[PDB]
DNA sequence: ATCAATATCCACCTGCAGATACTACCAAAAGTGTATTTGGAAACTGCTCCATCAAAAGGCATGTTCAGCTGGATTCCAGCTGAACATGCCTTTTGATGGAGCAGTTTCCAAATACACTTTTGGTAGTATCTGCAGGTGGATATTGAT
DNA sequence: ATCAATATCCACCTGCAGATACTACCAAAAGTGTATTTGGAAACTGCTCCATCAAAAGGCATGTTCAGCTGGAATCCAGCTGAACATGCCTTTTGATGGAGCAGTTTCCAAATACACTTTTGGTAGTATCTGCAGGTGGATATTGAT
């Protein structure tokens, strides 16, 4: 046969931080699933977009960013921005 | 004399009955007959996926429910409670689904 | 009896979908424009969707079909896959 | 051998992010830190998401969350609700809301 | 004595006039000097390309144009030849510029 | 050196100008507090099309705002034109 | 002697540009020979389409030379290309004469 | 130094101008429109192609994908029309060679 | 004001569908390490075009007066639409049952990429000469509004 | 109806911006040919899940009656808003100039891709236990609408 792939096992980890005693059921499950997928093509996209006017053939943090501060509401940006900062910090740290 | 509500007391009972709930509002069976219907006017001999013809459902039934919305202010606008086919065509027509 | 497709999506389920949009009174009128309406959105829906089954040389409609149809149409529908 | 996950600090799967930025026709080249940023934006929306939505379940005494709760969450947050404007939660319902000239007496 | 069009005369022979033309409507240095003030709060020391102001330009014409349009619909909805402030909210909200 | 300050320029686009849009709209009537209404629907319009553009901008490491970026900011509200480069 | 791949394909449209801006526009990882010709006479053909009806509203305005004007005339007119760029904005296009009748004097 | 090349669809479109219209011109504005006009369409009908491809994971775009696009994307009588057409120009070129 | 008819809510209870925890199996995926390659930052700088200045002038904004006719308020009543109730029709359920066809696997070839080389062409630049039509004028026709 | 004030039409014109023409030039584009690689079509097949069937059962659609109250018609009038005018400011237009900064060229190395190899993990499939909450109860009390 085969394997489908999802977010499940990293949206209930998350889960999990923010609400320990809290659970989610599948048809929840697949809402999130749908949320982050959407969200990752909306990014990747108009980071695609960036790259291209700008004449560059690579994406890099800095293309994620533009897109993010594109993408997002006002406050939603400022904290998304802040963590994508902080995890690319983190890992090259490392 | 017997028990009456007066007119708008039930109708107003049933919006907040209806919008604390989120089931699906147009029966199953006649919903999917309509969808093969159509589909069959594209393509015969097709067949579904039961989760493709719910999909349908929620997406409609969401359709619908968000145009009752915008039809409602538009005759609220023109000082009425009662909707009309010209709201929903006002609703459509700025909404850009028609001319 | 010998009734539409169309004509199964009765009165009173209409009636509903306008409680839940907040409607409190309706004309009488507003049954058969909300058909049209109704299947207006089908036709072009199920057109992408069957589209899209045909690309794939299936005979069979998906839920992915459905859903890639609802985004391209601005419908972009969450809980069905993609 | 380490995650590159771990080594960021994050739930969601930079490696795999990655792999799809690449299969995703985005671009010719992915740089090594924007499958980080990004995994990192998608694991805070979604955190964000599911604050919104326990504390919708608690509120409606419940433990378990489910899409009538993400819809709560989302329609009733500002900027989610903008983010997600044209998007339909399924089984998530609408907002109680009556408009108020609808209202009796 | 004096010759007067009657109220409302004027105005449609200004419909048929501006319906006829493609020229921009707004005065081009103050909206320039618009843009310039909006941009600067977002950013200080921001050059323009003469060619972007006027795609600016353009563009909010176009916008205001089309809202002006819906807006007309809202107005003669409510059995009004007079437009409004309550018109342009009811053609933004549908829209889904506000909703 | 430096200019002048630049504020209220919301109020060039005067009364005048606005019945002209209206009516390439098809307005034949308009109520007195529609020119305050029209300006800040306006407002908000550009600023969110400058604030994108602004963005494009930026990202090249510009200093100068050029009709692609305008373009482009526009393209991605939803809001197409062409005859600037598009 | 070497054949244009739009004279091979009996088009005007570059095949060519068409296939490298394919290419490099990162839409796929391989395109197929026949993809740049298809588009090419499709793009061809919407050209072709337009610039028919955007003579003729120049015509109509006794003008030998087409303008933006002539183009929004077209496609607004047009119940087919006004849906394909019914979210399009023409610059110095300007708008459909139409007054609402019920504006009209009696 | 020399300014670099911009590319254009002008003497292309300029070519079918005179196939429909032989004593018609056209304003460097209103060429300015049919530029946008084709890389818009021309863009939009890719990205549709390539969203089909990767739905079936296909890593190739072939003239099969420009179709589904062209029929996903154009309205009525403009698809068929289109689809006659670049059915017609992908086989005359495949006669070839 | 009272008072009765229903709707609505709270507390508690229990069955079960769907969530959990478990072991185990395994291909794909993710990490690691090495060798190779190159995108694009840095430096330098040509050269476009953007900010700014001046200076004259008339198109157009501003502010006012006046009153036509619009919007808003009131009243009224015909009739449409909501509520209630009696039927009975058909959707829903569920559980089994062929079998369509989705999807996985194997094979292998037309068509793809990669590369070296040669020819062709569309874009820029430089001047130099047509030409469609904007905008001005004048005078005939059409439209509007008063009587 | 007549007639007068004013807008609108159309023909005619002229100036010029902008379109056209032509040669020179050239980097990139495009095509031809050859070698090498491989995506995905084709045929076959297993197993998922889709269509259909019967078969009650009752939930919910339909038809009908009656009237409450809503929509729409009619009438009035206060005052908002359009039309016309006088006044004169500031946008528009034209042209020049310095120099910011965009963009073109070349250099060069941090970071990318490309494999090969090894280790890990997420998806899976059975298998078994567990539990949050839907749905049903009774009984309190809130709401509604008649007096
Ligand atoms: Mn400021
Ligand atoms: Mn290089
Ligand atoms: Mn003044
Ligand atoms: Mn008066
Ligand atoms: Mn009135
Ligand atoms: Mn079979
Ligand atoms: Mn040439
Ligand atoms: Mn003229
Ligand atoms: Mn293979
Ligand atoms: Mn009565
Ligand atoms: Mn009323
Ligand atoms: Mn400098
Ligand atoms: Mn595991
Ligand atoms: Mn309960």
């Amino acid at each position: 046969r085969s394997r489908k792939e999802s977010y499940s096992i990293y949206v209930y980890k998350v889960l999990k931080q923010v609400h320990p005693d809290t659970g989610i059921s599948s048809k929840a499950m697949g809402i999130m699933n749908s949320f982050v997928n959407d969200i990752f093509e909306r990014i990747a996209g108009e980071a695609s977009r960036l790259a291209h006017y700008n004449k560059r053939s690579t994406i890099t943090s800095r293309e994620i960013q533009t897109a993010v501060r594109l993408l997002l509401p006002g406050e939603l940006a400022k904290h998304a921005v802040s963590e994508g900062t902080k995890a690319v910090t983190k890992y090259t740290s490392a | 004399k017997p028990h009456r509500y007066r007119p708008g007391t039930v109708a107003l009972r049933e919006i907040r009955r209806y919008q604390k709930s989120t089931e699906l509002l147009i029966r199953k069976l006649p919903f999917q007959r309509l969808v093969r219907e159509i589909a069959q006017d594209f393509k015969t001999d097709l067949r579904f996926q039961s989760s493709a013809v719910m999909a349908l459902q929620e997406a409609c039934e969401a359709y619908l429910v968000g145009l009752f919305e915008d039809t409602n202010l538009c005759a609220i606008h023109a000082k009425r409670v009662t909707i009309m086919p010209k709201d929903i065509q006002l609703a459509r027509r700025i909404r850009g689904e028609r001319a | 009896v010998l009734r539409d497709n169309i004509q199964g999506i009765t009165k009173p389920a209409i009636r509903r979908l306008a409680r839940r949009g907040g409607v409190k009174r309706i004309s009488g009128l507003i049954y058969e424009e909300t058909r049209g309406v109704l299947k207006v959105f089908l036709e072009n829906v199920i057109r992408d969707a069957v589209t899209y089954t045909e690309h794939a040389k299936r005979k069979t409609v998906t839920a992915m079909d459905v859903v890639y149809a609802l985004k391209r149409q601005g419908r972009t529908l969450y809980g069905f896959g993609g | 051998a380490k995650t590159r996950s771990s080594r960021a600090g994050l739930q969601f799967p930079v490696g795999r992010v990655h792999r799809l930025l690449r299969k995703g026709n985005y671009s010719e080249r992915v740089g090594a830190g924007a499958p980080v940023y990004l995994a990192a934006v998608l694991e805070y929306l979604t955190a964000e998401i599911l604050e919104l939505a326990g504390n919708a379940a608690r509120d409606n005494k419940k433990t378990r969350i489910i899409p009538r709760h993400l819809q709560l969450a989302i329609r009733n947050d500002e900027e989610l609700n903008k983010l997600l404007g044209r998007v339909t939660i399924a089984q998530g319902g609408v907002l109680p809301n009556i408009q108020a000239v609808l209202l009796p007496k």
